């Protein structure tokens, strides 16, 4: 590693995201998301372990098959009304292909089995940056070409996405498969509400991707891969564990807490449209995707698991990690249940 | 998000490449020129709905 | 005196207090600003 | 009488509160009932203002005599 | 009322920037202050609700329960200590704070005017007992306690949010006069008989009914003194006000559909009464006394007599005075002799020579002595169900006999006979228990003399 | 015998074994490719002919 | 032939009493011990307790209770003396109906 | 409808079916998707030949340059799978279990 | 919903929106705004161990001082988009009268709903 | 499918009988066929035939159960005589349930199996009779 | 503090830092005689610094106060009941032995700062993989479950294979009796009580394996019993070492600030301490943990950050 | 405290869903509120049907 | 005695704060003043109101 070209791909995922963003023309959304392959492959392997390795190969291969069903959703679409423009598409197929590059290229249940392996084996910022950039990039796309999508599609990604990144997590004490499996059933979350008002699904990514960085940086402030280590890190410092506390249950989402805005204002306006037994079936998901959370909590701050010393030794050194942004992160990732009317401030 | 930087800054770096019936560089037309200049016309300024139907 | 070698900090340098500090007082003055502006188009124009 | 003038609140004050408030959240009701009505009428014809996908955009297309006569 | 709010607010920083030895008597003085305060609302009359101003009102159901909400808790502040006096001073201010962020939403959840908002500081109210009685539960198994707790509550209490967003976005806001004044009969579909048991279900799940009642005794017996008694009093009693909240709409269905509810009420009231006859550990007794007399409750909300609701109201008022006592007398003999068990520490009558008066008062305000609160709701529910059908009477005092059985059984078990002799540690009592007791039994028979305040709207 | 150890089999007992049953049988997989992309053919298949989205 | 622990017999007992015999409730520090006596008797029974009885004991009409006895005693005298019997029937106007005929 | 395209998506689906499924080796799996991309060069210069879509021609020359430098990282990839194993199987990679 | 002149960039405040009056002084979602921003503070100096409530009073300036900007900015374009919302549904209420006809208010005299008694 | 479930629904509830049970038949042999892909392409059976012998146990026991559910589905409408109420599927749904806990042999699970499936079968009638929607307005 | 990559770019690199002072020489000896001695000439006849031996309470030497902290904290210790009893079933040799490698490590740590920031080169005694090897001698003689040796070895998986070898070895021999002599004239009755087939197998595993694991990493110089001053000639030898093999031939700069930025925030350095595995020899309840953690914040001079911390200075709190 | 384990927390472990105890569940659990639930709508069909036809007592009935 | 502690009357200044705040909340809700059917005089003898 050299800072210098560290910085230059980080440049490069910044750009290639942007191109995602802006362009009008499907080539250059190719690009964008090639580009940001590109780039996120050495963001990986920092190490040298084959641990990388394998899970930036596994990654690279559904990455790229992803990318070539993208590629073949376009030529399908030339081959109707033939013009390169971000819009309503002309065919069923095309659109349903698309849909399926976008879940593979994503992270949705029936193409999430590269998720919890490629986290397994990566150091805590590069899964950091590949959650965060990896999920924001499609959904601007999703965002653009939503008015011609089956309802069938979305709606079974979509359960499917959050019953099984329920189910698994249950069994997982890694600390990385467990953020995946919530990542997953996030990622159901906000494909649900894509044809019915997207906005939505916009301020959840919002909510998300400070949730999750806020989840990593407490996890880059004391190298824990386990949750003994978490009970360690409980007896070295005690604000660590409340701030687990608040933002794991903030991850669970109740009400007085701000991860519950994102499910509440989805339940709004789905509920405004008449389907009911599929709210009250993703609400009741919703409360099954909170006992990790919650035996994470019963781990790290309200049990006192015994502790090796030498934690004896390291009380005479401080804390001195740097964090990128933690408070800041923290208290709005956490404080933002009165904010309800800052949903106008996206469209 | 669909941003707007493309008409903020002003610089067309894509807006060429996008339909037929261009300014391509000996100009000369595609196969379905007119059909797309009808068709481009009467969906321009429309709610893509009624543009639909 | 009473610490061996090595004090990371302790005696804060002063170029970034008084950057913080300046800065914060250009935002304080800046929002007072375009609130008065703001108040002012909004009285100008009803 | 004297607890009630010291301490408490005139039952006319409280009256005038119960029929302001009342007011108000009529019209927010009103408004609200208004608006979801509005919204669904407007997806299901898109005569409105809001629902407008973005379609094909015609300032880029300038037409002019080609190289082929049918073009 | 948010003159009755921002001190709770202001109190927080006081805990904090309390130095040692002195953070005691500044929130055991100032939350005695903000009790007079509170005793300072009392004004509604006549004809409507009190409205504090458009996010606030009071009907004269939410007035006596919120009174008594900020009565209750300078005797929970004073009674949380002796198990962690000798805690750290930074554990300890972080405790009395969530006990009064935990007040506040408290208030927060009986003032409501939206059931959204309601709904929001209703889970709210949820929250902060979890992690109290999780950390300092004190046994083996407060995991398990704290795990049944928020899984059944939760799961329970969530499609009352979808029916509630229902409710917003087919007929207008949700302002309780707005709620009413408009609301149409709806008739006999399923969707909504669904609806009904969504929204019925879910408060069903937090009183609790008979079928899930197993959430509770956990919850008590591995659980603090704090936790237990404002999880008794406050939230058994914030889920009967909120069902009684709610029960306005959806009149001509509940009639068809709201037989087998007071049914499995009824049974269930008879076979915990029989329940805790038997049973060993002491605080388990009083949790499944107040599954009975919520039950008793349970049948007076779902029959839909004024003389129930007032009849109702006396009952929760009543019933959490008497269990928040009891839980504390029990706290106090577990504090004398560590085993929580029944048997073993008998005698106590030479020993503790006027804890036994307490025990007697608090005993016979659990027999529903006959002036005393107690008896006013459970005569007038008794009135109110025999109005409603001829043969339930039987069932009412067949708890009522069994309740006298096991109360009584309680007080000449534990305190009655002889002392074991092995015992040899325990110590007489101190100042704090015996004024705990005066801070307990003086406001029940000063509303035994003037019982005009605590009856429903339907006075 | 009926509040307690029926009341535990009923509401807790059936949902606890299935959430860990079906954890159990979905995220204990032992980590190959083919399988995962055999997976993804007949998602393929079962998405287009069997139960239709694009008809 | 191991342990697997390192820590103090739990607990340690400490009787609160046999330091100060004049002790109140909690611990052995002789002044706000008392200061706490003083301010549960005074600021939680001497300026609560007897002062809200007196509140409670009277305060206006709650429910609108004696207005509502004496404006029952003067209507059901004005009613003897206009000669109709007092609690006319049918307390909307029967005229003010408009029924929906069949 | 030009009924070579046909057959060419069809033998899309043969080349997207033959990256699926693999039993020995990654070379054969990466060498198939570069299949699978040929075809789809194939199948959008024959349209935009056909069509005289004459200005935007770029797409064939830069699909193919753009999914050649990902088949580069590709290669890097099994080189390193096969710098920190003895082979290049499909097999041995077994630890890392979901 | 949608732009509503998204033709026209994204504009992050249009000139319209000086057409509304601002929020005003000590407004109290900004006053929170404010509060969250000295507790950021204090939680900033409670993740390093420098004692809390000192030591850190220039951070806290500058937190307190950047919120309120930044949570002032979200309040105008907050109010800007409910304003335009308020002025597209009334001007779409005043172009099409047929759509939306005004419910025949029948009085209370003349409203049959049955009784259903409960006992 | 598509096909299969609307000419299920399109027979009246009515007795146009073992057409309905056929149509169950072929529902459960659908479903069968889709577990036993997923299972097929997570397992490696090691051989070949022990995972045709998989896929034709759950395909089987998968037709059974939609058998007999249609088939006490019809016994239920031409002895009750009446098209509305849940409780038919109720008895449906716990028939199912019985079959997978006989075709498990077991107890608890056909226990289990006949609570959810007699509630869900209930519930399918119970939308379809009042009409709440497949998976969308999807307008507003 | 700067440092960072910001600094990495102002400037360029560290190899500028460089050579053949700026180096890593161990004086390897038994105990009681590869010492000080032999250590302070070659610092003085070298120009080279000079760390002491890896103690018990070295942690709470190298920083905040002078005062070494009580056993409550450092240890538990307690190096003389070792050489009292090593055969007590409460657990004190494993204890004190992960202990020492957490003092080993945290002064190899320091070294290596040392020696990337500005020079000058240093000298260690009695380092890490002496340590290993003390310990399997003393599993040699039996004295801890195979158990802790498999955890003990887990932790020289884990924390050894990210650094470099030191440059240098001097091993020194010292016969067995000759250390009987030296420790009988000493006079430290508690050290008196040690035996000598402990001594005996320190030494023939620490010639069975560590001369062998040497191999041209951490090139070596044996020396006898009374070649010590004798300083012309291990200050000539190494002089003309000729440095040819070990890891230390491929830095080139970049595993060097990586090594910067890795031992800072030393942290870093014991997140691999605690693994753990959970020792019912080792670890601690959680009553006298939490107890010992309130005492340890009631001593004056360790509270919240030494840096920020009040008795002491700074005036600078800003009012 | 043997016997208070034994008697608390040692009923749910250990246990085998048999015939008898399902049996004994379902004769003591919805048996008699079955019998209370028909006698209550027994009940509750005349008091209906006699006030239906308005023959009952209430000339006055005042306290219901 | 300010200054010798003042954190006694911490919540004195709390509950005056929003007891004049709740009176400024009624300011703000100043219509319907005299416009009811039930309570309805003239604003008499002095100065234009009658609730504050
Ligand atoms: C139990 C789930 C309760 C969900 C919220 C209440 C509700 O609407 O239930 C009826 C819901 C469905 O009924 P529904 O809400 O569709 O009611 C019919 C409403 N219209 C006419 C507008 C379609 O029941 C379920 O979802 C089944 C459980
Ligand atoms: C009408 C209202 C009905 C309310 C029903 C509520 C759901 C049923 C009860 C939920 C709580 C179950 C629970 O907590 O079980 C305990 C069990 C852990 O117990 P144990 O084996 O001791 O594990 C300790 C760590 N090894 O915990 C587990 O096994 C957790 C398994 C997941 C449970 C998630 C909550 C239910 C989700 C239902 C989705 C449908």
């Amino acid at each position: 590693m050299n800072p210098i070209i560290l910085i230059i791909i980080l440049m490069t995922v910044m750009l290639g995201t942007i191109i995602v963003m802006i362009s009008t023309h499907w080539l250059l959304i190719w690009i964008g998301f090639e580009m940001n392959m590109l780039a996120i492959i050495p963001i990986m392997m920092k190490k040298h372990n084959p641990r990388a390795t394998e899970a930036s190969t596994k990654y690279f291969l559904t990455q790229s098959t992803a990318s070539m069903l993208l590629m073949m959703a376009i030529i399908i679409n030339l081959m109707f009304s033939g013009q390169w423009t971000v819009m309503k598409l002309f065919n069923p197929m095309a659109s349903m292909l698309m849909t399926m590059a976008l879940a593979m290229k994503l992270g949705m249940a029936p193409f999430h089995f590269w998720v919890p392996e490629v986290t397994q084996g990566i150091p805590l910022s590069s899964g950091l940056i590949l959650l965060t950039w990896q999920k924001l990039a499609p959904m601007s796309v999703l965002y653009q070409i939503l008015p011609s999508i089956n309802l069938d599609l979305i709606l079974t990604l979509s359960i499917l996405s959050i019953t099984i990144g329920g189910w698994g997590g249950l069994n997982q004490t890694q600390l990385r498969k467990i953020m995946a499996y919530s990542s997953i059933a996030h990622m159901g979350w906000m494909t649900a509400v894509l044809l019915y008002n997207p906005t939505m699904t916009l301020l959840n990514l919002i909510i998300y991707i400070i949730m999750t960085s806020t989840m990593f940086t407490l996890f880059m402030a004391n190298s824990t891969t386990t949750t003994l280590s978490l009970s360690h890190t409980w007896n070295k410092a005690p604000i660590m564990t409340i701030l687990v506390l608040i933002t794991l249950l903030s991850m669970g989402g109740l009400p007085p807490l701000s991860g519950f805005m994102p499910k509440w204002m989805i339940i709004q306006e789905m509920t405004k449209n008449d389907s009911i037994i599929l709210p009250t079936l993703m609400a009741i998901t919703a409360l099954l995707n909170l006992y990790f959370y919650m035996r994470l909590t019963y781990s790290t701050a309200l049990t006192m698991f015994p502790s090796t010393n030498n934690m004896k030794m390291k009380w005479q050194f401080p804390t001195t990690k740097r964090m990128t942004l933690l408070p800041t992160m923290t208290v709005l990732s956490t404080m933002l249940l009165p904010l309800t009317p800052i949903l106008s401030i996206l469209e | 998000p669909f941003f707007d930087v493309q008409k903020k800054l002003g610089v067309d770096l894509d807006h060429w490449m996008t339909i037929q019936s261009a300014e391509q560089p000996h100009r000369i037309p595609a196969r379905c020129h007119a059909f797309e200049k009808e068709w481009i016309e009467c969906a321009h300024g429309i709610g893509s709905i009624r543009a639909e139907k | 005196k009473f610490y061996i070698q090595e004090p990371p900090h302790g005696s804060p340098n002063w170029l970034k207090v008084g950057l913080t500090l300046g800065t914060s007082a250009f935002l304080w003055i800046y929002l007072i600003k375009q609130h008065n502006e703001d108040v002012l188009e909004y009285k100008r124009r009803n | 009488r004297w607890i009630a003038r010291t301490f408490f609140d005139a039952p006319e004050k409280n009256y005038e509160r119960t029929m302001a408030i009342l007011q108000i959240e009529s019209e927010k009701a009103e408004l609200r009932l208004k608006e979801l009505e509005v919204r669904r009428l407007m997806r299901a014809k898109g005569d409105g203002p809001w629902f407008q996908y973005p379609t094909i955009d015609k300032a880029l297309i300038d037409h002019s005599p080609k190289a082929t006569p049918d073009n | 009322m948010l003159k009755y709010i921002i001190p709770t607010m202001m109190l927080m920083p006081l805990t904090w920037l309390s130095k040692n030895s002195m953070i005691w008597i500044n929130t055991t003085l100032h939350s005695l202050l903000i009790s007079l305060t509170s005793l300072l609302l009392l004004n509604q009359f006549g004809d409507n609700s009190l409205n504090f101003s458009l996010t606030f009102f009071s009907d004269s159901l939410s007035t006596p329960l919120l009174i008594l909400t900020m009565w209750l808790l300078p005797l929970m502040l004073m009674a949380s200590q002796h198990h962690l006096s000798k805690e750290n001073l930074a554990r300890k201010k972080l405790f009395i704070s969530m006990l009064i962020l935990l007040q506040l939403f408290l208030i927060m959840t009986f003032t409501a005017t939206e059931l959204i908002f309601f709904y929001i500081m209703f889970e709210a109210t949820l929250v902060p007992t979890l992690i109290i009685i999780t950390r300092w539960g004190n046994q083996t198994e407060r995991l398990n306690a704290g795990l049944y707790f928020l899984f059944y509550t939760l799961a329970g209490s969530l499609p009352l949010l979808v029916a509630l967003i229902y409710i917003q976005n087919t007929m207008g806001s949700l302002n309780f006069l707005i709620l009413q004044y408009w609301v149409q009969p709806m008739p006999n579909s399923w969707s909504n008989t669904f609806m009904w048991l969504a929204c019925m279900m879910a408060f069903m799940v937090k009183m609790p009914l008979y079928g899930l009642h197993l959430w509770l005794p956990k919850a008590h017996v591995e659980a603090p003194i704090a936790g237990s008694m404002v999880l008794a009093a406050i939230l058994l009693k914030l889920g009967g006000y909120g069902m009684m909240r709610i029960t306005l709409l959806l009149n001509p269905i509940t009639d068809f559909m709201a037989y087998p509810f007071i049914m499995l009420s009824l049974w269930g009231m008879i076979m915990t009464s029989s329940i805790c006859l038997r049973q060993t550990d002491l605080k388990s007794l009083i949790a499944y006394s107040s599954v009975s007399h919520m039950a008793l409750v349970i049948v007076a909300i779902l029959i839909q007599t004024p003389w129930s609701y007032m009849g109702a109201t006396a009952l929760m008022i009543a019933h959490g005075l008497t269990s928040s006592m009891l839980f504390c007398l029990a706290n106090s003999n577990y504090e004398r002799v560590h085993s929580r068990t029944m048997i073993l520490a008998r005698g106590l009558q030479t020993l503790l020579p006027l804890m036994a008066a307490w025990w007697l008062l608090a005993s016979l305000t659990n027999l529903a002595l006959p002036p005393s609160i107690n008896l006013i709701g459970e005569l007038f529910v008794v009135m109110s169900t025999f109005s409603w059908s001829n043969i339930t009477i039987i069932l009412m005092g067949l708890n009522m006999v069994i309740t006298a059985l096991y109360s009584l059984y309680m007080l000449i078990t534990t305190q009655r006979g002889k002392h074991t002799h092995h015992i040899n540690n325990i110590l007489p009592s101190f100042t704090r228990e015996n004024a705990l007791m005066s801070l307990h039994m003086l406001p029940l028979l000063l509303l035994s003399l003037n019982p005009k305040i605590i009856l429903g709207p339907l006075y | 015998l009926l509040d307690l150890i029926w009341l535990e089999t009923i509401l807790p007992k059936t949902i606890s074994l299935a959430q860990m049953k079906m954890s159990t049988t979905i995220t204990s997989q032992k980590g190959l490719i083919k399988l995962y992309f055999l997976s993804f053919l007949i998602t393929i298949l079962i998405s287009t002919t069997l139960l239709n989205f694009h008809e | 032939p191991t342990l697997r622990w390192q820590e103090d017999p739990e607990p340690e007992d400490e009787n609160l009493y046999e330091k100060n015999p004049d002790s109140h409730g909690y611990d052995k520090d002789p002044a706000v011990d008392v200061w706490n006596m003083r301010v549960v008797f005074f600021f939680g029974f001497s300026i609560v307790l007897v002062l809200g009885s007196t509140f409670v004991a009277y305060l206006p009409d709650y429910r609108m209770q004696e207005w509502a006895r004496r404006e029952a005693e003067r209507l059901v005298k004005y009613r003897e003396a206009h000669g109709l019997p007092l609690m006319e029937s049918n307390c909307f106007d029967p005229s003010k109906i408009q029924l929906p005929e069949d | 409808m030009s009924l070579v395209y046909m057959n060419i998506m069809m033998a899309f689906t043969v080349s997207l079916t033959g990256l699926l499924m693999y039993r020995s080796h990654l070379m054969s799996s990466l060498l198939c998707l570069e299949g699978m991309m040929l075809s789809l060069f194939i199948l959008a210069t024959l349209m935009i030949l056909n069509s005289h879509f004459t200005l935007a021609s770029m797409m064939p020359i830069i699909l193919l340059v753009f999914a050649a430098c990902e088949a580069a990282l590709g290669l890097s990839l099994l080189v390193m799978v096969s710098n920190t194993y003895g082979t290049d199987y499909v097999q041995n990679l077994n630890l890392l279990q979901c | 919903m949608t732009g509503r002149q998204a033709r026209a960039p994204l504009q992050f405040l249009p000139d319209e929106a000086r057409s509304l009056p601002p929020p005003k002084l000590t407004d109290p979602r900004l006053a929170y705004i404010g509060f969250l921003g000295y507790c950021s503070g204090l939680i900033d100096n409670a993740i390093r161990r420098r004692p809390v409530l000192s030591a850190g009073l220039h951070r806290q300036f500058l937190y307190i001082t950047s919120f309120v900007f930044v949570g002032y900015y979200l309040l105008k374009r907050q109010d800007y988009m409910y304003a335009v919302r308020d002025h597209d549904m009334f001007s779409y209420i005043k172009s099409h009268p047929e759509d939306f006809p005004e419910k025949d208010k029948k009085t209370y005299r003349e409203v049959f709903e049955e009784f259903h008694p409960v006992r | 499918a598509k096909t299969l479930l609307h000419q299920y629904w399109d027979i009246p509830e009515g007795t146009e009988c073992h057409r309905k049970t056929y149509a169950a038949t072929s529902i459960g042999g659908a479903s069968g066929l889709v577990v036993s892909a997923y299972s097929v392409a997570l397992k490696t059976p090691t051989s070949f035939l022990e995972g045709v012998a998989r896929t034709g146990r759950y395909t089987f026991t998968a037709a059974a159960i939609g058998a007999i559910f249609g088939l006490t589905s019809c016994i239920s409408a031409q002895v009750r005589e009446k098209p509305d109420d849940p409780l038919n599927y109720l008895i449906g749904g716990c028939a199912g349930g019985l079959t997978l806990g006989a075709r498990t042999r077991s107890y608890g699970i056909g226990a289990a199996a006949c609570a959810y499936m007699g509630l869900t079968a209930a519930l399918v009638k119970m939308g379809q009779l009042e009409g709440w929607k497949v998976f969308a307005e999807p307008k507003v | 503090l700067q440092y960072g990559p910001l600094a990495y770019i102002l400037g360029e690199k560290t190899t500028k830092k460089m050579t053949e002072n700026s180096k890593l020489i161990t004086v390897d000896g038994n105990i009681c005689s590869g010492k000080s001695k032999l250590a302070k000439e070659v610092a003085e006849k070298l120009g080279l610094k000079h760390f002491p031996e890896a103690g018990i309470h070295y942690a709470d030497s190298t920083t905040g106060d002078g005062k070494p902290l009580p056993v409550r904290f450092s240890g538990n210790c307690s190096l003389e009941k070792f050489y009292d009893d090593p055969k007590s079933n409460d657990g004190n040799s494993y204890r004190l032995q992960a202990w020492l490698y957490a003092s080993r490590l945290l002064q190899y740590a320091d070294a290596l700062e040392h020696l990337l920031s500005t020079g000058q080169g240093v000298v260690l005694e009695r380092s890490i993989y002496s340590d290993f090897v003390f310990l399997e001698a003393m599993y040699r003689q039996g004295f801890i479950r195979k158990q802790c040796v498999d955890h003990y070895n887990q932790v020289k998986k884990v924390t050894v294979c990210e650094y470099l070898p030191p440059h240098v070895v001097i091993y020194v021999d010292v016969p067995v009796s000759e250390v009987q002599s030296r420790i009988q004239k000493k006079g430290n009755p508690h050290e008196m009580k040690i035996t000598s087939a402990y001594l005996q197998d320190i030494e023939n595993v620490y010639k069975g394996t560590f001369l062998p694991e040497m191999s041209e990493k951490c090139e070596v110089l044996q020396y006898s019993a009374w070649e010590a001053e004798d300083a012309e000639k291990v200050v000539e030898d190494i002089q003309y070492l000729k440095y040819d093999k070990g890891p230390w031939l491929d830095q080139d700069d970049r595993k060097l600030h990586n090594l910067r930025m890795l031992v800072q925030d030393k942290l870093e350095v014991l997140n691999y301490t605690s693994i753990p595995v959970f020792l019912p020899e080792v670890t601690i309840g959680a009553h006298q943990s939490d107890r010992v953690f309130q005492e340890f914040t009631e001593l004056p001079g360790r509270k919240y950050r030494a840096g920020y911390n009040e008795d002491v200075g700074d005036k600078w709190i800003w009012l | 405290i043997r016997w208070t384990c034994a008697r608390s927390a040692n009923v749910y472990p250990n246990f085998r869903p048999n015939t008898k105890t399902s049996l004994l569940g379902a004769l003591f659990g919805i048996g008699p509120l079955i019998f209370w639930y028909y006698v209550f709508k027994t009940d509750r069909d005349r008091k209906e049907k006699l006030i239906q036809e308005g023959k009952l007592d209430r000339t006055f009935n005042i306290s219901y | 005695v300010v200054r010798d502690h003042w954190i006694h009357v911490l919540v004195p200044v709390g509950f005056v704060f929003g007891y004049y705040l709740d009176r400024k909340n009624d300011e703000k809700l100043a219509a319907f003043r005299n416009k009811s059917l039930l309570y309805k005089r003239e604003l008499k003898p002095n100065e234009e109101v009658t609730w504050k």
